[PDB]
C-alpha cells in the first residue's frame, strides 16, 4: 500500500520534503519530518547564495558599436573575449552539472541520514523491508509513532516482545 | 505495524543537466542565465547625461548640438547612434582611447588656457555647424590668417597645468581640401605644427588635397588629444591650421560611460547596461550581451541553464 | 578461493563490469550482472558525451608563422594565450582528477548499491563477513542462484531456514 | 552456501591521475587530449584554394605567382611559408589586419574602377616582376609622366561604391631608389598622395633614397588599404608616386584562412587545422599546436591526461 | 559517558586522527588506530602536493609601472587582465570550497569505513547503540579489544554466549 | 563492554569555506593565498645587474648613468623608479615593444659601424649630461656640421649584419629646439631621413619643435628602433638631423627583466618579483600584486582562503 524512497517518491507531501508514512491500527497517514527538511535546504540556499551572487569587478567598454575599432585590436579584442566566453561558458555547464549532481547527492543523502538515524534508534525491533521502510515486530500506537518521529523513541520496553515476535 | 520513509514529488517538475545525463527531472530549479530585459535604461539615483544629437567627444569640441553638455557632470554617460562627434567634417586619431578616457572621467571640469591673439581673425565661420548665421566650434578658436592670402606667423603659445588632476588638452589640424583654399585661408607656404610636454612630442602637417564633399564641405578637421601631467606644461607651436582650444578638460572624478539606443527610465535602479536596455538580476550567467558594461552577470553561451533547487523527480 | 571486492578484484568477469560468484554442493562459479553493468556505463557513456561535446566557436588567426606581427601586440597576444592555455590546463587537470575521482567513487557506489540491494533482499537470511561475501545460512544450490542475481527472490519460505541455522 | 559480490580485473590495466591521490590504477582509461595527427590538410566538401608561390595579400595586388586567383572564391584558403606577395620589393601598412580581412573574406569579387587616363602612360614595368618579358602588377597602374625627366600633372580621381557590400580599396606609394630615379620617374617636384572618404583621411608622402637590394632593384612600393562603407565615395589625390588600383575587390562571403607547409588532401572532413596538418578527433583538448585554429578542441600543455572510462584496478589475488 | 563521531569529537586524542575509546572492568583508555590515520593523512598529503604544484610557466612584463603604456592597449591589457583575475579567482574558490567539502566528506567516509569495518568483524557479537559506539555484550579483557584495533579479533567464538546475553 | 569511535577535536578551530556553507570549522587548515612578501630582491645562482638611475631601455645608448653597463650580462634585469632612459631629452617609438623585448635579451653585445665622412663633426656634446665636460652618449656621434652654418652633405651608409643573430639597430632623429638652433647645428635645407631594410623602409622627417625646457634644453632626440634579421642589410640615409648609431647591438641569451623600487638581497633565490620585492612560496595562489613577474603563484582578489588540513571541528 505504502513505498518509501527505494520505489517512489510520496505524491501529497506538500508541508516539507523529508517525512514518514504510517500504516497504523487507525491506517494509512503521513507527516512531515521538518528537521532533514529544513537541513536540505538550508544547505541548498548555501549553495545559492554562494552563487548567486554578483562580482565586483567593473568592467568598462574596450570597443565601440557605433564607430568600428581598428581592425587588428578589433580581431585581438574579439579572440580575447570569445576565448573567455569560451571559458566561463565551460565553467558555466560544469558549475551546473556538478551542483545540479550534488544537490540531488546530497538529498539522496539526507534520505539516507534519517533513514539510518531511524535505523540505529529501532536497534533489532525493526527490520527492513528492502523498500525504504522498517517493519516493526511490536504493536506501536499513534503516540508511539511520534515517538518514532522525534528522538524520543527509548529501545527499552520493546525488545523482548519484538524480538519474541522476530524469532 | 509498517512507517515508510521518504520525500515529495510533484506530477510535472523540470529538467537539468547533471555531469552524467542531460535530462534528470527535478522537483524544483531556477535559472542561473538571465533572458529577461527591460527595453528602457535604468538610471535612478545616479547623475544621468542623455547625450542626444551628441557623441562623446562632442562634449570637448562642442559642436552647436552638444552646447548643453559642455560642463556635464554625470556618473553614468549615455551615447547614442544618432548622435556625433564632428559637426564640421573631420574626426579624432585614437578616438577610442579618448572616449575611454571620458567615460570613466567622472564629467568634464574646464578652466580656459587664456590664450590671446592678435592681428588674426578668430570668427572661423562655417556653414556645416550652425547656431545662428554661421558659427564653428564653441570651445575651438579656427585661427584664420587675416585677410585672405595673407601670412600667418609662426606662434608658439603655452598652457601650465597646475591643478592636482592632469589636464585633457585638445587641438585639431585643419585639411582645407584644396590648395587654393589653404593659400587663400592661411596664407601661402608650407604648415608645420609641433607640440611639446615633458613626456609627450608630435608634429603634424596639414594635407591640402582632395576629398569627398560631406554635409556641403570637403575638408576635415583632424582632431589631437594629450594628457598633461599635474605642474607640467604644454607648449605648441604653429604656423596655422592649430584650430587652438579655447579651455583645458579636467577630470571631476570616477564615472561609466554606455552606448545605447533606447529611452531613459530614471525611476529604476541597476548598475550594469547593455546597448539594448539593462539587465537587473542577481543570478551569475547572462545571455544577452556577450559585450555588456557595468557590473552584469558573466555571458555564457547557452541559453539557458538551469540549477537545481530541489531533489530529484520521482513521479510515483 | 571466494575473492570479494573488499580484498581483491576478480579476472574471470568477461560478460560485463560487476556480478556474482557462487559456491555450493553442485557447482562454484561466477555470473555478471547485467543491469549493474549496464547502468554504470551508460552513465559512464553519458560522462563522455558531455566531456567529448564539440565546441561551436569558430576561431581565426591572430598571429602570423611566416612574418612577425608589431612586438608589442605580439607579446600581448602570446601573454594572453599563454594565460588562456594556463587556464585550459588547469581546468584539464582539475577536470579529469575530478572526472576520475568521480567514475570511481561512482562504480564504488554502484557496487555498494547493489551490495545493499542484495543484503536488503537476504534481510536476516545472511550476514556481512567483511571481505565481500555474504555468508548465507539457507542452502540452495540452484534456483538461489539466479533469483539472488534477480530481485525475483522471496526470502521469506526460507528465512526460518537462516535463523534456525544461525542460532 | 556462499555468496559473494566482485569485479572485473585485468593482470595491466592503466593508470590515471585522480583528486586526492596520484597513479590510480584503473582497468581502462582514454585520453582527452589529441596527439596522432595526418601530415597534410584534409579539406572535402569546401572549395579550397591553394596559395603555392604567392601570399594572400597579392590576391589584391596581383603579382605573377597567383595571376590564376586574382578573382579566386574559396571557403579555405591555405598560405604557404614559400610564397611571397611581393613580386617588386616592399609590404603592406598594417599587413596583419588585411590578412585577417582576406582569410574571412570568402573570396574576391573585383569590379573595375572605371578610371580613365590622359597625358599618362599607363604602361609602366619592372624588371623584377616577370610576367612576360617585363611587366607590373597586374590589377594595378603605375603611373609615370611621359618621357624621362616630364612633369607629372596633379589630378583628382574618385570611386563611388554603388554596391550593398563594403569595398577593400588597396593603392601603392612608390619609394623610389634614388633622387636620380625620382628625377627620371615623376620628373621634379614635392609630391604628396591625399586619401579620403566620409570616415577616412590620409595622407601619404614619397621618400626617395638608396636602399638595400632586393630582387636586383632598390625601389618600393608600400601598399595601403581602404574599407569603403555603401554609397560612400573614396576620393583620390595625386601629384605621383601612385600605383593606383584599376578595379575594386568585394567580399564574397565567409571563410578561414590557414597558413601552413604541407599537401591539400581532397578525401577527409576536417574543421581543426595547424601548420603541420589538420586535426580531426572528437577530443576534448589537443596537445599539438597552441595556434590551431577553426572548431578545433582546446589546447593544454600535458603531454598525455588519462580520463578513467571504469574503476580502479584492485589485483586479483 | 563515552560518545563517538556521531554526537561528538575526542579532545584527548592527541596522537593520531582516528582512533578507540574504551571502558571495562579494568578501568577505561584511549588509543589511535595508526592505519586509519595514516591513510588519510597520506591521501591528505597527497591532495596538498597536487595543489602545490608550481607552474612552469613564466611571464614577462607587458605594462609598464614608471611609464603608462598607450591608452587603447593598456586600456586592453587591464580589462584581459582584470577578466583573467576573475577567472582565477572564481577557479581558487571554487577549488577551495570543493576541496574543503572533499576533505570533510573523506575524514567522514573513511570514519565511517573504520567504523562498517568494526561491525563487520565483530558480526552479531556488538550492536551499535547510535551514538557511535558498539556494546559488546559478552565480557573480555582489554588484549581482545586490542585485536579488534589490530584487525585480528576472531568471531568464531562462543557465540552463545553473546546470543544468550542479547536474548 | 563499550567500544568506542571517535575522531580528534580541538577547542578551538578554524574556519573554512564549503560549497553548501560558510564558516564550517575545522580542526586545522592552512593558506592557499600568499600575503607574505620578502621585502629584497633576493637573487642568487642568477646573474644579476642592478641598475640604478639607468632603465633597461638607455643601456641600448649608453647614458652616464650606466656606463658601466654599455655592455653587459645578465638573467636578472632591475628598473628603478629614479631611474631615466635619457640625459638629453628624448623618447623612443614604440618603447614599450623595445623594453619588452630588452628584458628578455639575456644582456647586450657590440659591433660597430664607422662613420667616417669627412666634413662632419662626430663628437657632438650637450649640456645635459656630462662625464667632466660637456659629452654625449657614448653610442652615437650626432654628425654636426664641421664648421657653422655649413650645408650638411647628403650621405649614405650601410651595415651587413654578419652575424647569425638578429642586430637591435637603434637610431635617433634631432627635433631642434627651433629654428635658429636647427640652422646652428645643421645648414639649410629641408632634413630628410630614410631607413631601408628588406622588412622596415621607414621614413622619418626632423620636425623643429619650439617645445617646453626639459633638462636645461629645448631640443630633443626621437629614438627610433629597428630589429634586424640575420644576413639582412640596413641602409640609412640622411641629410642631417640623424644621431647616427656608433655601435650595432646583438641580444645575449635569456633573462626575465623586471621593474622594481627596492634593494637587492643575495642570500637566498626565487622565482618571483614584483615592484615591492619577491614572492617565495609554493602555495597555488598569491594576493600581493597582480603584475608578478615569473613562476609564481596566480593571482587572485581574495585575501585568503583556507583549505582544510583536516576534520570537521564537532566540539565536545
Ligand atoms: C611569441 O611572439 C613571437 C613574436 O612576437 C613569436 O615569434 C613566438 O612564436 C614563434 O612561433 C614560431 C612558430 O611556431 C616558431 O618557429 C618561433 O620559434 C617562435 N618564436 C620563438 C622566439 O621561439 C611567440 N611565442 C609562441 C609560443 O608562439
Ligand atoms: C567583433 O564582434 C562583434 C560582435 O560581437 C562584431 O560586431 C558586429 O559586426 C557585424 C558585422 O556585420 C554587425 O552586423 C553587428 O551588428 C555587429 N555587432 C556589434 C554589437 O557591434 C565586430 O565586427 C567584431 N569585430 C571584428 C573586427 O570583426
Ligand atoms: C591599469 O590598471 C592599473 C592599476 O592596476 C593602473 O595603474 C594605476 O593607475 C592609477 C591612476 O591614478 C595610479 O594612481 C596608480 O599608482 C597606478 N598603479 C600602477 C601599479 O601603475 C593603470 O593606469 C591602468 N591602465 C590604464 C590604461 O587605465
Ligand atoms: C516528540 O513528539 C511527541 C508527540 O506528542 C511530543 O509529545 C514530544 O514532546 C516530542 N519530543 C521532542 C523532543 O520534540
Ligand atoms: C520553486 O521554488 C521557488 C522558490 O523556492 C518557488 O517560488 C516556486 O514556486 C517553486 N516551484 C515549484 C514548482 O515548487
Ligand atoms: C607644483 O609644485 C609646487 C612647488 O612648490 C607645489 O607647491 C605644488 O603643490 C605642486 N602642484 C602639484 C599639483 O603637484
Ligand atoms: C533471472 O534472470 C535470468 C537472467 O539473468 C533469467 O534467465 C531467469 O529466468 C530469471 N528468473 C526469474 C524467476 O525470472
Ligand atoms: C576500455 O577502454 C578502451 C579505450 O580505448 C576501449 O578500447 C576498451 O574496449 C574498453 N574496455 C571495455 C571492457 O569496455
Ligand atoms: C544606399 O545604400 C543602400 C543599401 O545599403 C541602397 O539600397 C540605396 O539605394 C543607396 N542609396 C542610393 C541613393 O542609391
Ligand atoms: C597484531 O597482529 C600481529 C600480526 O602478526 C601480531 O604479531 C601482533 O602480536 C598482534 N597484536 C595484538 C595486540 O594482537
Ligand atoms: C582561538 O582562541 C583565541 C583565544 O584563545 C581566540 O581569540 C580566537 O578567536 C579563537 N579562534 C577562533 C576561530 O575563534
Ligand atoms: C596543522 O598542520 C600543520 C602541518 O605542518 C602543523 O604544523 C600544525 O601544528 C597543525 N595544527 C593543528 C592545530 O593541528
Amino acid at each position: 500500500a505504502i513505498a518509501g524512497f527505494i520505489e517512489n517518491g510520496w505524491e501529497g507531501l506538500i508541508d516539507g520534503w523529508y517525512g514518514f508514512r504510517h500504516q497504523n491500527a487507525q491506517g494509512e497517514g503521513t507527516a512531515a519530518d521538518y528537521k532533514s527538511t529544513q537541513s536540505a535546504i538550508d544547505q541548498i540556499t548555501g549553495k545559492l547564495n554562494r552563487l548567486i551572487e554578483k562580482t565586483n569587478q567593473q568592467f568598462e567598454l574596450i570597443d565601440n558599436e557605433f564607430t568600428e575599432v581598428e581592425k587588428q585590436i578589433g580581431n585581438v579584442i574579439n579572440w580575447t573575449r570569445d576565448s573567455i566566453t569560451e571559458v566561463w561558458s565551460y565553467n558555466a555547464e560544469l558549475l551546473v552539472a556538478m551542483e545540479n549532481q550534488h544537490t540531488i547527492d546530497l538529498a539522496d543523502s539526507e534520505m539516507d541520514k534519517l533513514y539510518e538515524r531511524v535505523k540505529r534508534q529501532l536497534r533489532e525491533n525493526a527490520e527492513e523491508d528492502g523498500t525504504g521502510c522498517f517493519e516493526i515486530f511490536h504493536k506501536c500506537d499513534d503516540d508511539c509513532m511520534a515517538s518514532i518521529r522525534n528522538n524520543t523513541y527509548d529501545h527499552s520496553k520493546y525488545r523482548e516482545e519484538a524480538m519474541q515476535n522476530r524469532i | 505495524d509498517k512507517i515508510c520513509l521518504g520525500h515529495h514529488a510533484v506530477s510535472n517538475g523540470t529538467k537539468v543537466n547533471t555531469l552524467t545525463e542531460r535530462g534528470v527531472e527535478v522537483v524544483n530549479a531556477t535559472e542561473t542565465v538571465e533572458r529577461t530585459n527591460i527595453p528602457r535604461i535604468c538610471s535612478k539615483g545616479k547623475r544621468t547625461v542623455d547625450l542626444g544629437q551628441c557623441g562623446l567627444l562632442g562634449t570637448i569640441t562642442g559642436p552647436p548640438q552638444c552646447d548643453q553638455f559642455l560642463e556635464f557632470s554625470a556618473d553614468l554617460i549615455i551615447e547614442r547612434r544618432e548622435g556625433s562627434d564632428v559637426c564640421f567634417p573631420g574626426k579624432f586619431v585614437n578616438e577610442e582611447a579618448l572616449r575611454q578616457i571620458l567615460r570613466e572621467s567622472g564629467g568634464i571640469d574646464k578652466e580656459a588656457m587664456g590664450f590671446t591673439y592678435s592681428g588674426i581673425r578668430t570668427n572661423g565661420a562655417t556653414s556645416s555647424c550652425r547656431r545662428s548665421g554661421s558659427s564653428f566650434y564653441a570651445e575651438m578658436k579656427w585661427l584664420l590668417s587675416n585677410t585672405d592670402n595673407a601670412a600667418f606667423p609662426q606662434m608658439t603659445k603655452s598652457y601650465k597645468n597646475t591643478r592636482k588632476n592632469p589636464a585633457l588638452i585638445v587641438w585639431g589640424i585643419h585639411h582645407s581640401g584644396s590648395t587654393a583654399e589653404q593659400t587663400k585661408l592661411y596664407g601661402s607656404g608650407n604648415k608645420l605644427v609641433t607640440v611639446g610636454s615633458s613626456n609627450y612630442q608630435q608634429s603634424f602637417v596639414p594635407s591640402p588635397g582632395a576629398r569627398t564633399q560631406v554635409n556641403g564641405q570637403s575638408g576635415r578637421i583632424d582632431f589631437h588629444w594629450l594628457m598633461l601631467n599635474p605642474n607640467d606644461t604644454v607648449t605648441f607651436s604653429f604656423n596655422g591650421a592649430f584650430i587652438a582650444p579655447d579651455r583645458a578638460s579636467f577630470l571631476r572624478g570616477k564615472s561609466m560611460g554606455i552606448q545605447s539606443g533606447v529611452q531613459v527610465d530614471a525611476d529604476c535602479e541597476g548598475d550594469c547596461y547593455y546597448s539594448g536596455g539593462t539587465i537587473i538580476s542577481n543570478l551569475p550567467f547572462q545571455n544577452i550581451d556577450s559585450r555588456a558594461v557595468g557590473k552584469c552577470p558573466r555571458y555564457v553561451k547557452q541559453r539557458s541553464l538551469l540549477l537545481a533547487t530541489g531533489m530529484k523527480n520521482v513521479p510515483e
